[PDB]
């Protein structure tokens, strides 16, 4: 009828690719996201910022190549291009890193577009809304690592950068700077990670071996027709079996494949309570009564002692190259070194 | 961005510098990867760390060894770092290539590529060559 | 089209070749073509690896696996593991590729042209997977060439010129294997070994007397098992204990071709007699012993005692005492004080490295050694640069032991897991649910209530 | 004595007469129901459902 | 220490016997199939 | 490298150890044409 | 009738509260030797000379330690690879410090765990299930195998292997960082993407049937309570959950089957954790992961850095660390 009810179904029509009202927020911002990656590990370099090479013109393969973060002496700015650093120029934009917080921040509006998609077609379909509260978990994972990580550092330099081996020079420096596999809060998220495989394992393996026989072929995944209202695996069998061996075994199916969304999803929201507790500094680093007893006594060593002689190496031998805005100039003879290597 | 002062290294004892064509750094890269680079890996030694490639290192030698003419001297005759006796039974030379299998086919132009690249490189990267691992 | 659709088999086209158990000679036409490959790959790459062959480089640091177990043989290889010829690698590697053109056409007419079953035509050749007195001749017959197979490395070592001994005194040189050793307290005695360290169940063969005096046991073995089961019939407690179908018999393969597939990849990581350090490179413990050994030569020039060198964690800098008392190398080494290999044994005793022969008698081409396997350790990476794991890119060098050890260790796995599929259906289809579970017939269901 | 070269890490005597005296207890357990049974009796199955 | 290692060769070989002689007892025909 | 009779051929004999790869795809290849039927 | 027939009935019964099987005949006796020696070495237990330099490292509870610090310490680097049980060692005390129980601990866990696997398929065979659970736990058992007895044997020492503890689980991972660099080898890298992506696919399967139940019902009791156990009706729409992943992405990314959806649920980690374990056992024998150190140069021929070279002084920071003392030459060959 009206002007809105025109727009509002012409957008929910049914076509190749949904497009919705939420995909005026998602359609151009993951498309810059994902652009803004792949050209700034092909074209542009960290020659400047950082004092590498980043790029595929730069002879980096898929692994080394990263979109860097920018300079520590541009601090928090956003770095838009018409800004007061880059002053509309393109070139100097790319220079100075530029094309990280392009793809970080239309990245960020990705996610919110992409989670409001979820709502939408949900609510569409007349279903219940599980999946864009599932997708808040690895929102919380974007947010608290890419946004509020750098956010309480120093700059934007201390973020991660977009590129294989840049996010696993950032595992590095939160060992030997933070500590970060001591902090309960990665804890509670690796019981997670490696709890939600579990669980996709195991309900993957019991299912496909419950079967019943609906068909004589030995090809078990023709029989199935998708609109039949009969099980396709025996529950009570599948109850039977891990009741015997494991000894405590799911009876109820919905209770299991909730239990299946509730354990990925809080190892990335107690994974993500942590690492804003190292924006601030404040890090699990020392047990106390474990540093005031070495220190007393020069026999007591723990595999805890033994991970910080680890982290000196971390924090002197890297911090050299890490930070050259710094300049640290270490002799040789400050460089803890080992016997004799 | 290779230019000509850059690659003109010293040559003889007296102080004389001439220039390295540009396949000379280029078998001399390969050559010395392939043959010494085994154990001169980036200047460093790994059997005996006390004796490197170092600049510094080679001209401390009781005869001084940074010319092309007193490495491929040393080559075809390896005393020790005094250089009071010969160590040709144990490091790779041409006096003792029965020994060594590796050493039995390279002419004049060969060594003189070899000891080049030994010589250039400390000018291309200058405290990475024989600097350890500190320096990588 | 009949037996090529799901409609008349029952699998899908990825399980396509599970579709051949019940045909006999579409099967063979398929064991008889993979064997075409297996035979076309020996024989093309010992070409690719003859064509790249410098003899300036050493055979192990130009990156061949195959040239080095004809070297072992004794083909063109000299004193000191220094390979000479390399026409006699040329003429190995095309006997295993014409023929494989040979095997190639009995794979491509058995499997396209041949009867889809051999028992209607040729009685003795066809077979059914459930009969017990077919299966145990045709194990009885392919195990009398294992017999056979056995006793052409021990004809090879006797007469036909020898193989290549490391532990040959004078150097390592082609060595008739003139007395070879037969005693079953012995031979027997590795197969009775403990696996763990210094025992090493069958990697610690450490003379070729007891590697050729062993292969013939393995001969008179596989030829009186050979006989055993062509005439013979399994027993009662044999008949039940397995199942008698196609892919029973493939899940028992698997498992045991898994053994051989772990023991051959630890006997490329320890051992230095069937696998010479002239031809494969030094092992993991041999470059760590070199290392040590160097380092003695260097600080012993210095006037220094090594002996009497406090270590700065109060142990032997260089010489120390292993936990059962004999005199080692120290450092990180002290854990391969096992390593016996041909180049150290020449400063052994009773108690171990002899002291007086240390201060004494250290021959130059022992240090020649020790520097050439600490340089060429056996360390590596997969875009095939040396070192440590954080050594510059300079050297271009891989082990061929780590290709060895860490390709068919991990094949060795998979085939295991080959042993857990393959068993876990050939074991269900035997009982009769390996399409699922019964709607009609639920065994859980005429149970016990379940606690 | 670890690293000596001994059959099942059998260092004493005694320990033969343990193993010889743990598969034979049970050997003759297992004897008396699936021994003295007929060893000439077939099936054309791929599992044999004969008896207990 | 000789008189331990007795105990672990009976303990041992107990439950292996049990292993090996228990497959040994018509195990293949241990199915909800049929008997 | 190869003998001097054989020098000719050293470009096709480097092809050659690939050659087995390209049977685990002349079977996909060949299930394509049949339709995966 | 016989004795045996009586015990071989009770030992394969279903009937029983947990099934022992003839698995558990080794699986039991295993596992809890396993269990009641790590108890008492994790409360209780002395210091151990783990890099044989004769520095006793602590790591139990009674020693000053909590639930992160404390660790079974593994065994010696003087015992290296040695079998080294209770009566080979001439005295508990003499057991004890040169990492005794690390020995008895994992080698009695390998076996009740290849144990516990083969009892996973023998249940399978008496209930009539198709058998392959046992297939899908292969992947913690050759993640387990390798880094307690394979990294342990290509290193030629248990003194390399994995400590049972907690802060002794990344002393191992950093220093086999260091020594091997696992971060570019491109089997931690598949089998990051198997737990990524297992985790992703079970939030992302658990969510699609949570979200398209059926009204079973009232706003007051649980959601739960509409699964009555055992019944034969289907719990979800599972058309519904069809059509919304169907526009989601777009049409044919998304599996009507759910056989072939609860297939791909098992395939994925699986295949992950086989590949990575086979990370470690190829990482064991020293073919370390890709180095790219100094790859990039200009034409002058100077080495521009990249982030290998920055990940690169991260991992000499741990390898010039790592065991201070137990160095005395300048290559770790072990
Ligand atoms: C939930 C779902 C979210 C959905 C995702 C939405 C994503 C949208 C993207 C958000 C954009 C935020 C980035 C804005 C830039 C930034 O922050 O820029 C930062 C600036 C602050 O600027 C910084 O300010 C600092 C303070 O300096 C001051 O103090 C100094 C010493 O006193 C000197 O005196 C200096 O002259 C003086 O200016 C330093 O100067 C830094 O160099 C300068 O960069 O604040 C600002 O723009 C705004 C800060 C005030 C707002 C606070 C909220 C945002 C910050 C949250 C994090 C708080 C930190 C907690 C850590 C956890
Ligand atoms: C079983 C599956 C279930 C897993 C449970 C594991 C617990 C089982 C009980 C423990 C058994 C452990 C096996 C020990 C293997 C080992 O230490 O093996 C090492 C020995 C090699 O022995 C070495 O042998 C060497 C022999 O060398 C000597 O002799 C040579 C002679 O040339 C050289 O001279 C050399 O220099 C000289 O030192 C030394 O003696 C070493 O000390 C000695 O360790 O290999 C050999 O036994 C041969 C190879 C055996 C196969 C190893 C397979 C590894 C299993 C991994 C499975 C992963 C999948 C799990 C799935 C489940
Ligand atoms: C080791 C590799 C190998 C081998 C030897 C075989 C062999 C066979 N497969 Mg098979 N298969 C394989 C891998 C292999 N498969 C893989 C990896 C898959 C998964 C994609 C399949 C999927 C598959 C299906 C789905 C089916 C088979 C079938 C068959 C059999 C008959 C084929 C036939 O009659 O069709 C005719 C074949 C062709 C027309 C192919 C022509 C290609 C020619 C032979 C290539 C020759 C090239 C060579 C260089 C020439 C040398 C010549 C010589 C003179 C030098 C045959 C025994 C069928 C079967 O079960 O039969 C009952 C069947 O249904 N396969
Ligand atoms: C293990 C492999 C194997 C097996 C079991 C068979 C089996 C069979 N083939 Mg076959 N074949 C094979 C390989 C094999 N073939 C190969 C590799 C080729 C290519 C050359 C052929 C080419 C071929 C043709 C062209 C024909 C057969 C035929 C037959 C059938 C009758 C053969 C006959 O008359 O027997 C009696 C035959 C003999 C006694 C002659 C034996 C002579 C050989 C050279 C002795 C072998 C020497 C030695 C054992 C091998 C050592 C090398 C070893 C280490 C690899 C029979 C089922 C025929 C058939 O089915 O009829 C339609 C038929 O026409 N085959
Ligand atoms: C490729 C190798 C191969 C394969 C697959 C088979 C396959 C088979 N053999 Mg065979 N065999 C082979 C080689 C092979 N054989 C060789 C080379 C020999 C000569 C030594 C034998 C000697 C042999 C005999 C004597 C018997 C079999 C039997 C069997 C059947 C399975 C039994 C089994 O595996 O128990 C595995 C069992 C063990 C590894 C341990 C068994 C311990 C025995 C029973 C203790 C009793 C003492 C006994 C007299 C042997 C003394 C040695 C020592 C243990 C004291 C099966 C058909 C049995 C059968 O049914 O006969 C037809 C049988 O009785 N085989
Ligand atoms: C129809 C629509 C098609 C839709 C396309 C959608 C766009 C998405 C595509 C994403 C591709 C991102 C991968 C970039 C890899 C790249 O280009 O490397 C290209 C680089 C360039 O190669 C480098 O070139 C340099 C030039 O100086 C140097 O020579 C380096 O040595 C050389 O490695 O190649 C590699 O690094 C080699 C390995 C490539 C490995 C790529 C696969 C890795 C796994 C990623 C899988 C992504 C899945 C995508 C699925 C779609
Ligand atoms: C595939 C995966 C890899 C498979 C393993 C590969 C085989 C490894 C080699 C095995 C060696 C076998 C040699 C005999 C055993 C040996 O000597 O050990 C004997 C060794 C030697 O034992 C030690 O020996 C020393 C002598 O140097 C000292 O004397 C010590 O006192 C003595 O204890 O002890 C052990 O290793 C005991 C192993 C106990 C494990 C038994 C569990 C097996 C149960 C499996 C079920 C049986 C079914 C399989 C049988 C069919
Ligand atoms: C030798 C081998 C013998 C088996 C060994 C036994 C060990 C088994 C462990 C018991 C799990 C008990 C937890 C109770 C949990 C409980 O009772 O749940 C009971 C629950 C049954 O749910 P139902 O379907 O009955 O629920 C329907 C509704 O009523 C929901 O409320 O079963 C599960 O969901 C458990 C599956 C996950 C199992 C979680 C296990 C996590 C591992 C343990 C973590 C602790 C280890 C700490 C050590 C320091
Ligand atoms: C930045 C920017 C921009 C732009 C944007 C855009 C427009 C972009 C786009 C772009 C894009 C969008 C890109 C793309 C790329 C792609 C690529 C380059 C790909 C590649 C691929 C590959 C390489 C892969 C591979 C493979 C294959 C092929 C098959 C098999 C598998 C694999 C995976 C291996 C603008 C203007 C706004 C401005 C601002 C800034
Ligand atoms: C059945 C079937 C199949 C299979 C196939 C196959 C497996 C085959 C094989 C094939 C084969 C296995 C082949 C082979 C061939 C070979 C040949 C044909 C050779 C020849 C040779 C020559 C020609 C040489 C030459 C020379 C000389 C003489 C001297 C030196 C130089 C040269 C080397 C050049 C498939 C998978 C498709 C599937 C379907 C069915
Ligand atoms: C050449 C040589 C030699 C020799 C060798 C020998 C003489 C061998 C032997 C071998 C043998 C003598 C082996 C054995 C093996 C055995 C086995 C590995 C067994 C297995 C068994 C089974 C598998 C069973 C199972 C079962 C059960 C447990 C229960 C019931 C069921 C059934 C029956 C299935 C020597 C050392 C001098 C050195 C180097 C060279
Ligand atoms: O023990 Mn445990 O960590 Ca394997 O690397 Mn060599 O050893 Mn000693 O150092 Mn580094
Ligand atoms: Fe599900």
């Amino acid at each position: 009828r009206g002007l809105f009810d025109l727009v509002d179904d012409w957008l929910k029509k049914d076509r190749f690719v949904f497009v919705g009202w939420s995909g005026l927020l998602l359609f151009p911002t993951a498309y810059l996201a994902a652009g803004g990656w792949m050209t700034g590990t092909t074209f542009v370099t960290s020659w400047y910022t950082h004092g590498l090479a980043s790029s595929y013109l730069e002879g980096c393969n898929f692994l080394t190549a990263a979109v860097s973060t920018p300079a520590n002496s541009v601090g928090h700015s956003l770095l838009l291009l018409w800004g007061p650093e880059a002053q509309g120029d393109f070139t100097r934009w790319c220079q100075i890193g530029g094309l990280w917080t392009f793809v970080a921040l239309h990245g960020a509006f990705g996610l919110i577009g992409f989670c409001l998609r979820q709502f939408e077609i949900a609510r569409l379909v007349g279903i219940r809304p599980y999946n864009a509260i599932a997708f808040s978990g690895p929102i919380a994972v974007f947010v608290s690592v890419f946004l509020l990580y750098p956010l309480g550092q120093a700059s934007w330099f201390f973020a991660p950068s977009f590129g294989v081996a840049a996010i696993f020079r950032f595992l590095l420096f939160l060992q030997g700077f933070h500590n970060w596999t001591l902090n309960p809060f990665h804890m509670m998220g690796v019981a997670g990670i490696l709890g939600g495989a579990l669980l996709c394992a195991i309900h993957g393996a019991t299912v496909e071996n419950t079967l019943f026989e609906d068909g004589d072929a030995a090809n078990t995944f023709r029989a199935f027709t998708p609109t039949q209202s009969e099980e396709t695996y025996s529950m009570v069998t599948a109850n039977r079996f891990w009741s015997q061996i494991f000894g405590v075994a799911f009876s109820n199916k919905r209770w299991l494949h909730f239990f299946m969304l509730f354990v990925p999803v809080t190892g990335l929201w107690t994974s993500s309570i942590g690492i804003v507790g190292l924006a601030l500094n404040l890090r699990a680093y020392d047990f106390v009564s474990q540093e005031l007893r070495a220190a007393e006594d020069p026999e007591f060593e723990t595999f805890y002692t033994k991970n910080h002689l680890l982290d000196e190496g971390i924090r002197a031998w890297m911090a050299a190259q890490d930070q050259p805005h710094e300049n640290f100039v270490f002799p040789e003879e400050v460089l803890p070194r080992g016997n004799a290597l | 961005d290779l230019d000509e002062a850059t690659r003109t290294v010293v040559v003889d004892n007296a102080g004389n510098t001439t220039v390295l064509t540009p396949e000379q750094v280029k078998r001399g890269k390969r050559l010395f990867n392939a043959t010494c680079g085994a154990c001169h890996v980036g200047g460093i030694t790994k059997t005996n760390p006390n004796v490197g490639l170092d600049p510094e290192a080679l001209s401390l030698a009781t005869p001084r060894r940074d010319n092309i003419s007193a490495l491929v001297d040393y080559i075809k005759n390896p005393t020790t770092y005094d250089g009071l006796e010969s160590i040709a039974e144990v490091h790779p030379s041409i006096k003792s290539a029965d020994i060594y299998p590796r050493m039995r086919s390279l002419t004049d132009e060969d060594l003189y590529s070899i000891a080049g690249h030994i010589m250039l490189s400390p000018k291309i990267a200058s405290e990475k060559w024989g600097g350890g691992k500190i320096y990588y | 089209i009949a037996g090529r659709d799901i409609e008349s088999t029952g699998f899908a086209w990825w399980s396509g070749n599970a579709r051949l158990i019940n045909v006999s000679g579409k099967l063979l036409g398929a064991h008889v073509a993979h064997a075409g490959l297996m035979v076309f790959w020996a024989g093309a790459m010992v070409l690719f690896e003859v064509s790249h062959f410098v003899p300036e480089k050493p055979t192990y640091e130009q990156g061949f696996i195959l040239i080095q177990h004809l070297a072992t043989l004794g083909y063109g290889i000299g004193p000191g593991g220094e390979i000479t010829s390399t026409v006699p690698y040329f003429a190995v590697g095309v006997i295993h590729l014409i023929s494989s053109a040979i095997l190639g056409f009995g794979g491509i007419y058995h499997s396209l042209l041949g009867p889809d079953t051999l028992e209607e035509s040729f009685p003795f050749f066809g077979y059914d997977w459930r009969d017990k007195n077919k299966m145990t001749t045709i194990l009885g017959i392919h195990l009398c060439l294992l017999g056979l197979g056995s006793f052409l490395l021990v004809i090879k070592a006797m007469y036909l010129g020898g193989v290549y001994d490391t532990w040959a005194p004078g150097g390592g040189d082609v060595r008739y294997i003139t007395t070879p050793t037969l005693n079953p307290i012995v031979i027997f005695g590795y197969v009775f070994r403990s696996p763990f360290g210094g025992d090493g169940w069958v990697v610690s063969v450490n003379n070729m007397e007891d590697v050729i005096g062993g292969h013939i046991w393995v001969g008179i073995l596989c030829i009186t098992g050979g006989i055993w089961h062509i005439f013979t019939k399994p027993f009662a407690w044999a008949r039940r204990a397995f199942v008698w179908s196609g892919e029973a018999y493939l899940s028992y393969s698997l498992a045991a071709i898994s053994l051989m597939g772990f023991t051959a990849a630890l006997y490329s990581w320890y051992n230095n007699t069937a696998y010479p350090s002239e031809l494969y490179g030094p092992t993991g413990p041999e470059a760590s012993q070199a290392q040590a050994f160097t380092f003695l030569v260097r600080d012993q020039r210095l006037g220094a005692n090594v002996s009497s060198a406090q270590g700065p964690t109060g142990l032997g800098k260089y010489l120390m005492r292993s936990p059962s008392g004999e005199i080692i190398f120290g450092g990180e080494t002290m854990r391969f004080w096992d390593l016996r290999a041909p180049w150290v044994e020449p400063l052994r005793g009773p108690n171990g490295l002899d002291i007086n022969k240390i201060k004494n008698d250290i021959q130059p081409w022992q240090e020649r050694r020790a520097a050439e396997y600490m340089t060429h350790a056996p360390l590596g990476s997969l875009n095939s640069v040396g070192g440590v794991a954080t050594e510059i890119n300079s050297v271009n060098y891989v082990s061929p032991r780590s290709w060895l050890c860490c390709s068919h260790f991990f094949l060795a796995f998979f085939f295991l897991v080959g042993h857990w599929w393959h068993s876990g259906r050939a074991r269900a289809a035997a009982a009769g649910f390996e399409k699922g579970i019964n709607r009609a017939n639920e065994p859980v269901l005429s149970m016990r209530p379940i606690d | 004595t670890e690293g000596t070269n001994e059959w099942f890490g059998v260092d004493d005597l005694r320990l033969l007469a343990v193993l010889f005296l743990g598969h034979w207890a049970i050997l003759s357990l297992w004897l008396g129901s699936y021994g003295d049974s007929n060893e000439d009796e077939d099936f054309f199955g791929e599992i044999d459902y004969s008896a207990r | 220490m000789l008189t331990l290692k007795i105990l672990v060769y009976t303990t041992v070989i107990f439950f292996v016997s049990l292993f090996i002689f228990g497959f040994l007892s018509s195990d293949p025909s241990r199915n909800p199939n049929r008997k | 490298r190869l003998p001097e009779a054989y020098v000719v051929f050293s470009p096709i004999v480097d092809v050659l150890p690939i050659i087995p790869v390209f049977f685990l795809l002349l079977a996909f290849v060949w299930q394509a044409a049949i339709g995966f039927r | 009738v016989s004795l045996w027939e009586r015990f071989c009935a009770w030992i394969t019964s279903t009937e029983n509260r947990l099934y022992i099987g003839w698995f558990g005949c080794l699986m039991f006796p295993t596992l809890l030797t396993a269990t009641s020696c790590f108890i008492i070495a994790f409360i209780a237990a002395p210091p151990v000379d783990i890099d044989g330099i004769r520095e006793p490292v602590a790591g139990s509870l009674l020693y000053g330690n909590n639930i992160i610090s404390g660790a079974v310490v593994p065994s010696s680097n003087a015992i290296g690879m040695h079998f080294y049980p209770i009566w080979e060692a001439a005295s508990i005390d003499e057991w004890l410090y040169n990492g005794g129980p690390y020995q008895l601990i994992v080698l009695h866990f390998l076996l009740g765990v290849s144990a516990y696997m083969g009892r996973e398929w023998e249940l399978s065979y008496r209930l009539g299930m198709r058998p392959w659970i046992f297939v899908a736990f292969s992947a913690p058992v050759a993640a387990a195998s390798a880094v307690f007895l394979v990294y342990p044997i290509g290193q030629g020492s248990f003194s390399d292997g994995m400590p049972l503890g907690i802060s002794g689980t990344f002393n191992f991972m950093l220093v086999f960082q260091a020594e091997h660099n696992i971060l570019m080898h491109p089997f931690h890298m598949a089998g990051v993407a198997g737990v990524f992506g297992g985790s992703l696919f079970s939030a992302m399967h658990g969510s699609l049937v949570t979200s398209s139940l059926i009204r079973e019902t009232t706003e007051n009791e649980s959601t739960n309570y509409g699964y009555k156990f055992g019944q034969e009706e289907e719990t979800y729409n599972i058309v519904a959950a069809h059509g919304y992943f169907g526009r989601l992405i777009f049409q044919y990314a998304s599996f009507n089957n759910s056989r072939a959806l609860h297939f791909f649920l098992a395939l994925w980690p699986v295949v992950g954790i086989w590949i990575t374990s086979m990370g470690i056992s190829t990482m064991a024998f020293n073919l370390n992961g890709f180095n790219f150190n100094q790859s990039v140069v200009d034409s002058q021929g100077r080495v521009i850095n990249t982030w290998a070279d920055i990940l690169n002084r991260a991992n000499l920071g741990i390898e010039v660390m790592h065991e201070r003392n137990a160095h005395n030459f300048p290559l770790d060959l072990a």
